[PDB]
RNA sequence: UUAAGUUAUUAAGGGCGCACGGUGGAUGCCUUGGCACUAGAAGCCGAUGAAGGACGUUACUAACGACGAUAUGCUUUGGG
RNA sequence: ACCGAUAGUGAACCAGUACCGUGAGGGAAAGGUGAAAAGCACCCCGGAAGGGGAGUGAAAUAGAACCUGAAACCGUGUGCU
RNA sequence: GACAAUGGUAGGAGAGCGUUCUAAGGGCGUUGAAGCAUGAUCGUAAGGACAUGUGGAGCGCUUAGAAGUGAGAAUGCCGGUGUGAGUCGCGAAAGACGGGUGAGAAUCCCGUCCACCGAUUGACUAAGGUUUCCAGAGGAAGGCUCGUCCGCUCUGGGUUAGU
RNA sequence: CGCGAGCUGGGUUCAGAACGUCGUGAGACAGUUCGGUCCCUAUCCGUCGUGGGCGUAGGAAAUUUGAGAGGAGCUGUCCUU
RNA sequence: AUGAUGAGGUUAAUAGGUUCGAGGUGGAAGCAUGGUGACAUGUGGAGCUGACGAAUACUAAUCGAUCGAAGACUUAAU
């Protein structure tokens, strides 16, 4: 079985979420947990978010134990952007992108 | 410095509807504004 | 300073090796086992750091 | 010896106030770098409390601050009294390594390490 | 066992193909709106204050529309 | 034997608006849930956003710039290398 | 059947594919149209069908007619997304600690210590701007970081003259 | 007439001015004179340094020959014969 | 620069502190004494002393975690 948990709309860019990600990628689920809580990277604490919220909505809905559970698929997608516009000399503008992601986690028992 | 330096009174009396009505060319220049839309005259 | 050309996705990934981070210097802590910790650092839920709450 | 981000006397006064604010606190949340530096000045200072001499007053009182500390029997105290008073009378035996560090984690905005660095 | 020879495995990461996704808003379908015109009517308003606007009126009121201290409307005649 | 939302009016939408300019003046972008609002009671994670189940619905893979939803682009998994 | 010709720019000639609409005729479609995607399909070419997934309502086919009738380039126009790149930069400057607040704290509040200005970074005040004032709530966007905070957002109040 | 994304900018070679001379004149002179803004965060190759991956048919630690490569390569004065 | 290289990681002298020194500065603070005073003298080559030498576990290098072989085939001599 499987069960997810997504994030929409998060303010974090994808090279900056994905980072953390590829430590996450198939791991046991405390490990992965700890993972998140010990890196000093911004990310971290909204991944944990939806990490948690996918072993909850596990542990009720789709009835799984906790304990057997390790990360199958974490993936992060673009969403849309907030283009801003920050001022460079010369009555020049210089474009900025306030980047999205759509972080989700997908959690597995192996079977 | 540069070069808008804003006063009220400098700024009626010289692009305000009465100075606009004071002549004759200062007429269509508001009826060119009534004749397209601009919700605001001067 | 300014580049000829555009870099491909594959020079891109290329270069993209290197900057991904490690895992940290990861532990558990014996007061409690599991609630893995930082190596020569205090853990948050322990307090403790070689048994002594702090 | 080290450099924190700071100029000559910026450094002093921020070592300084660290020493007299762990003279104070018997604690305090601060960085790595600045624990590990201001340690040196706070051993120092120990043994200045210890040797007891007027002399040694008047060389401690060239590195504490001025500061009033009300006490339990809510009474006004200063640092370098706390010091010469309480703190050298606690170690008179131990010859030396009067502060320990303790490595926290990193902290939210800036990453630094933070330590918890303590008199004991 | 030793000597000589031959050869693979690896994939940090990359390429090709496939599958699944996201962003993005093309395409298809549609139309509240517009374009060109036909027939008929009409071809001005205003000092008994114009056209155009400002300010205000609702139970709650920011704005569009209608309205004007008789103010989100008053009377009458007919329709319904 | 006219357009069908980069078209057709500058304007299908509160457009001669927003914005720019002292000023005359210039001058945009922006359409679609569903038959009907029946517009997600309720439980779980979360501080919230957001999400997962449940239930309305034919359809939520229709959940509010909500018909379809291409390409560039960003990624995950893997067969051959 | 025999024989021959068939490189090609500017360019001349000819036969055609396709697109949108219309007339006529014959037809398909919620048992699923157009459109999109996938395929190892047919034709001498432009290009045409068939299936399957999506999709949810219009569309082909024959003959003929009319055109806003085919785009890879115009330092083309409009929009979208990228590379540069996790790279410059984050805007003259002294902050540190303790206690709180809170899901969350270098960044908010209080206290202390230190420092900066001090013909002033102070006090008033004409223009100008026009509610940014104040109080209580909030953290989407703004803030070149964070944010429990704010000149931002919500609600409600606030400007009293015979001189 | 090596080298200005490595410098300078005296000189020539913009606009100002003045002398001689030419020209009716505007103005002109390889005639002279005073003065006069030198933009760029390096993508690729290249170069100098510095590391990770794998490979070198077991996995490791140390010492190592040298296919090759690079460097250095100067010269006076004095004394004696 | 960062990685790296090297010294060490409690069976421990890696750094800090502590006690001794070297080198440097050059005669602390307090007290007394002579002077109206500025000052001078003695106690005393005084006291201070970041990086250098030595000794010393007083503090921190904790408990831990990860990676890392079982050695292909063929031919010849044994
Ligand atoms: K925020
Ligand atoms: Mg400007
Ligand atoms: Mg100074
Ligand atoms: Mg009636
Ligand atoms: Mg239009
Ligand atoms: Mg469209
Ligand atoms: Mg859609
Ligand atoms: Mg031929
Ligand atoms: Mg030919
Ligand atoms: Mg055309
Ligand atoms: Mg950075
Ligand atoms: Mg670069
Ligand atoms: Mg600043
Ligand atoms: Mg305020
Ligand atoms: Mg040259
Ligand atoms: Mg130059
Ligand atoms: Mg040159
Ligand atoms: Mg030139
Ligand atoms: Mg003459
Ligand atoms: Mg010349
Ligand atoms: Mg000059
Ligand atoms: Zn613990």
């Amino acid at each position: 079985m499987e069960a997810k948990a997504v994030a929409r709309t998060i303010r974090i860019a994808p090279r900056k979420v994905r980072l953390v990600l590829d430590l996450i990628r198939g791991k046991n689920a405390a490990e992965a947990i700890a993972i998140l809580k010990l890196t000093n990277k911004a990310s971290s604490p909204v991944i944990e978010k939806v990490l948690m919220s996918a072993l909850a909505n596990a542990e009720h809905n789709y009835d799984m134990n906790t304990d057997e559970l390790v990360v199958k698929e974490a993936y992060a997608n673009e969403g849309p952007t907030l283009k801003r516009f920050r001022p460079r000399a010369q009555g020049r503008a210089s474009a900025i992108n306030k980047r999205t992601s759509h972080i989700t986690i997908v959690v597995s028992d192996g079977k | 410095k540069r070069t808008y330096q804003p006063n009220k009174r400098k700024h009626s009396k010289v692009h305000g509807f009465r100075k606009r009505m004071s002549t004759k060319n200062g007429r269509k220049v508001l009826a060119r504004r009534r004749r397209k839309g601009r919700k605001v005259l001067s | 300073a300014v580049p000829k050309r555009r870099t491909s996705k594959t020079r891109k990934n290329k270069r993209r090796t290197h900057f991904k981070i490690s895992v940290p210097g990861m532990t558990e802590c014996p007061n409690c086992g599991r609630e893995y910790k930082l190596s020569h650092r205090v853990c948050k839920n322990c307090g403790s750091y070689n048994g002594e709450e702090v | 010896y080290r450099k924190l981000g700071r100029t000559s006397d910026q450094r002093k006064a921020m070592l300084r106030d660290l020493a007299t604010s762990l003279i104070i606190s018997e604690r305090i949340e601060t960085t790595e770098a600045r624990a590990k530096e201001v340690r040196s000045v706070v051993e120092k200072l120990i043994t200045l409390g210890k040797k007891g001499d007027l002399a040694s007053r008047r060389n401690a009182a060239k590195t504490l601050r001025n500061v009033e500390i009300l006490n339990e029997d809510e009474t006004t105290q200063t640092a370098l009294q706390k010091l010469f008073g309480e703190i050298a009378e606690r170690y008179t035996e131990r010859q030396g390594g009067y502060t320990r560090i303790l490595k926290q984690g990193p902290r939210r905005g800036d990453g630094a390490e933070s330590v918890i660095i303590e008199l004991v």
